[PDB]
């Protein structure tokens, strides 16, 4: 069903060591297609996927112009945040921004996003209705009243329902092989004795796309969210993802435990039990 | 000023077997702020030609970064990822373990 | 590549005036109508976002066709006070800086039953100097220019007397020379 | 495809 | 009506320098300068995001220089002015996308300050013929031989400005419409009831506000210095 496009941008002020560093990356679902690094030699929006390289010359000149303008504005926004929080300009701070759009199976606009965080905390977020803002703190209330007075939401909504979705539809047709695919997880169990009395069962999911996945543990059909360990979903480095979950288990009790895997690429959710 | 220590995972792209070309991965996620030092070690020595991904972050705003190099595993050779961050007093080494 | 609108639109008082405008980039998320009166500055009249078909405010209607890059302004029940220059404006590049059409001068014509006359008016200060007033003529009258460089003729001017509901077209001629009669002053065709 | 205008806090 | 510009009108000798000021709406972060020639759309000169000047056009040559030192106010400086520089210089501000424009700085660049003249103003009384046929009376006001064309014509009836029964030509007409430094003329009509005109207690004053030289401008000609002034002419009712 749903496809998404996201831009993630980080501004980091380094007072002394020059102007703030700005990094932006674009994703369609869990595939990167571009990057900009203010500190790099090129000074350009760069391709980061083989399928995006067939975008014409004007694409690259326009996206470069627009990401350098984004650079300037988020540079100014760090200085405004200093005022609002009455912080010294000796300190290093992080402004993070995430925006983009979703389309359904039918190719219709589903969802828009436009969110900021200031040194790792929610600052302001465009609501799901795309008509109003969520301010997480007292500084963000100032921004919110400014933005409601200037009709910033109405203007962003036109971008999100316009150029954002138009971009996403085009990428989905030009990167079809990579983006409109599911790779099901290859699953298995490992068993690691850790004592006379204790053992670790590890449930594995390798080589799946997209990255969205659920690994859950049960003990005789009861949810085991206890002595349980879930690693972050990690890239394989080749367009696919990996994950494991583990439970530490009294010796002899292995057969009572089940790993349950959900992924779009599986017809039915798997159950796995230790029995090699 | 929110600080989150990195979660460090050291693994291969493919199931490891000795003599077979492969990729050694060090994924660092859940960390704030963005400044981080990552090294891949072969028998405690820094591997020289190491690539890394472009700085990005998850919904919760925590950063992630992948460091990787081509390698051919062997019986003997021991591989490791060394990370330093503002939230660590001492560089953290995580050894590569085929069982993981 | 420019914002194109027509330089001039003539409409009859009480009719609907449509002003058309083709803009440059589909990626433009808003489009403005500014209005300029003879003396005053640019008034922000109305706007529309690229994801709306149509917007209404009093007598003003905006229609947008994003596909063709066609924007239009509809004035319902046009009054003589709606006479002004209308500029469509679109954001250009990444700064929100505006590019502007050349602007449509809207001439609203009174519907008053014409009663054309030329009068001579004498200087108030004990002098022998005069003007000619050509007044209350049809709104379709082309008041043409003087052959003579020492005879000055103004443009057609619409005067509104509100207490009566009375609009009239007026033009003024004058000359320094002796042999200037009001009889010969105004060459005009009713087009 | 990036937007052509970003808001100031 | 929140954006301020100073000065409203300016006259300078060609080859001299001039500075304009723009005060944006209180808290507006984005500020734009545009040039406008009569007949035509404004053309972008430059763009400020707070203090930072992020974009200039090729219109902005070496001679043109804008600053916005503290955000807040902005100034545009022209050095060694040419006659091609004569134009309205507009300022706009916004919080985000909506641009509010000021009333502009109307610059006139002239070879010589002796080319500047205040208006002469005459009032022309209604015809008996008009009053007989239409039961209406038209007064015409005629302002002649002024340069530059920075005038505001108003009618005053028993000491009070009238906002109805008035038509002023939208543009002055040149006494030599082909020449570049021609002097200007401007006409206005006041139309009233025959009865109002026929009461000789009624007083009609045509007023022309001229924008000329500042009182610090150099002046060595013998005719009065053509400073900013009001020239008027008047008639009384005529019982005829």
């Amino acid at each position: 069903g749903s496809h998404s496009m996201r831009y993630f941008s980080t501004s980091v002020s380094r007072p002394g060591r020059g102007e703030p560093r700005f990094i932006a990356v674009g994703y369609v679902d869990d595939t990167q297609f571009v990057r900009f690094d203010s500190d790099a030699a090129s000074q350009r929006m760069e391709p980061r996927a083989p399928w995006i390289e067939q975008e014409g010359p004007e694409y690259w000149d326009e996206e470069t112009g627009k990401v350098k303008a984004h650079s300037q504005t988020d540079r100014e926004n760090l200085r405004i945040a200093l005022r609002y929080y009455n912080q010294s300009e000796a300190g290093s701070h992080t402004l993070q921004m995430m925006f983009g759009c979703d389309v359904g199976s039918d190719g219709r606009f589903l969802r828009g996003y436009h969110q900021y965080a200031y040194d790792g905390k929610d600052y302001i977020a465009l609501k799901e209705d795309l008509r109003s803002w969520t301010a997480a703190d007292m500084a963000a209330q100032i921004t919110k009243r400014k933005w409601e007075a200037a009709h910033v939401a109405e203007q962003q909504r036109a971008y999100l329902e316009g150029t954002c979705v138009d971009g996403l539809r085009r990428y989905l047709e030009n990167g079809k092989e990579t983006l409109q695919r599911t790779d099901p997880p290859k699953t298995h169990m490992t068993h690691h004795p850790i004592s006379d009395h204790e053992a670790t069962l590890r449930c594995w999911a390798l080589g799946f796309y997209p990255a969205e996945i659920t690994l859950t543990w049960q003990r005789d059909g009861e949810d085991q969210t206890q002595d349980t360990e879930l690693v972050e979903t990690r890239p394989a480095g080749d367009g696919t993802f990996q994950k494991w979950a583990a439970v530490v288990v009294p010796s002899g009790e292995e057969q009572r435990y089940t790993c349950h895997v959900q992924h779009e690429g599986l017809p039915k959710p798997l159950t796995l039990r230790w029995e090699p | 000023m929110i600080q989150r220590t990195p979660k460090i995972q050291v693994y291969s792209r493919h199931p490891a077997e000795n003599g077979k070309s492969n990729f050694l991965n060090c994924y660092v996620s859940g960390f704030h702020p963005s400044d981080i030092e990552v090294d891949l070690l072969k028998n405690g020595e820094r591997i020289e030609k190491v690539e890394h991904s472009d700085l990005s972050f998850s919904k919760d705003w925590s950063f992630y970064l992948l460091y990787y190099t081509e390698f051919t595993p062997t019986e003997k050779d021991e591989y490791a990822c060394r990370v330093n961050h503002v939230t660590l007093s001492q560089p953290k080494i995580v050894k590569w373990d085929r069982d993981m | 590549e420019d914002v194109e609108q027509s330089l001039f639109l003539s409409v009859r008082e009480g009719d609907s005036s449509v002003i058309n405008c083709t803009y440059t980039d589909s990626s433009s998320t808003y489009l403005y109508w500014y209005k300029q009166e003879p003396g005053a500055g640019l008034q922000l009249l109305t706007y529309i976002f690229s994801n709306m078909d149509m917007k209404q405010d009093q007598r003003l209607t905006v229609l947008l066709n994003k596909k063709d890059k066609h924007l239009s302004l509809r004035i319902a029940d046009t009054q003589t006070g709606d006479s002004a220059i209308y500029f469509c404006a679109e954001p250009s590049g990444n700064t929100g800086k505006l590019i502007f059409g050349q602007g449509t001068t809207l001439q609203v014509k009174p519907i008053q039953n014409p009663d054309p006359a030329v009068y001579q008016l004498r200087d108030s200060k004990s002098s022998d100097k005069s003007v000619c007033l050509f007044t209350d003529f049809d709104s379709q009258t082309n008041v043409s220019q003087s052959k003579d460089s020492d005879v000055y003729i103004t443009d057609k001017c619409v005067l509104d007397m509100r207490s009566m509901d009375f609009k009239s077209n007026s033009a003024v001629a004058w000359s320094n020379k002796s042999d200037f009669a009001c009889a010969n002053a105004f060459n005009n065709s009713i087009i | 495809q990036l937007p052509r205008l970003f808001p100031l806090l | 009506t929140g954006v301020s510009q100073d000065p409203r009108h300016k006259i300078t000798k060609r080859g001299q320098n001039v500075t304009f000021r723009c005060d944006p709406i209180s808290e507006h972060n984005r500020l734009y300068w545009y040039r406008q020639t009569l007949g035509q759309g404004p053309e972008f000169l430059t763009y400020f995001q707070n203090e930072a000047q992020l974009e200039k056009s090729r219109l902005l040559s070496d001679r043109f220089s804008a600053e916005r030192p503290k955000g807040s106010f902005s100034t545009l400086e022209i050095q060694r002015t040419e006659q091609g520089d004569s134009a309205m210089y507009l300022c706009a501000s916004s919080l985000h996308h909506e641009q509010y424009f000021g009333p502009g700085t109307r610059l006139t660049v002239t070879e010589d300050l002796k080319n500047v003249f205040p208006p002469e103003v005459a009032v022309f009384e209604p015809s008996e013929a008009e009053i007989s046929h239409t039961q209406k009376a038209t007064l015409v006001c005629l302002a002649t031989g002024f340069y530059p064309d920075h005038v505001e014509l108003s009618w005053w009836v028993n000491g009070k400005e009238v906002h109805s029964g008035v038509c002023t030509d939208p543009q002055p007409l040149k006494e030599q419409p082909a020449l570049n430094d021609s002097r200007y003329a401007l006409s206005s009509r006041l139309r009233v009831s025959a009865t109002f005109w026929q009461d000789p207690r009624n007083h009609f004053r045509c007023q022309v506000q001229f924008y000329g030289l500042s009182e610090n401008d150099e002046w060595t000609q013998d005719r009065a210095k053509p400073v900013t002034q009001i020239v008027s002419a008047e008639a009384w009712g005529r019982a005829d």
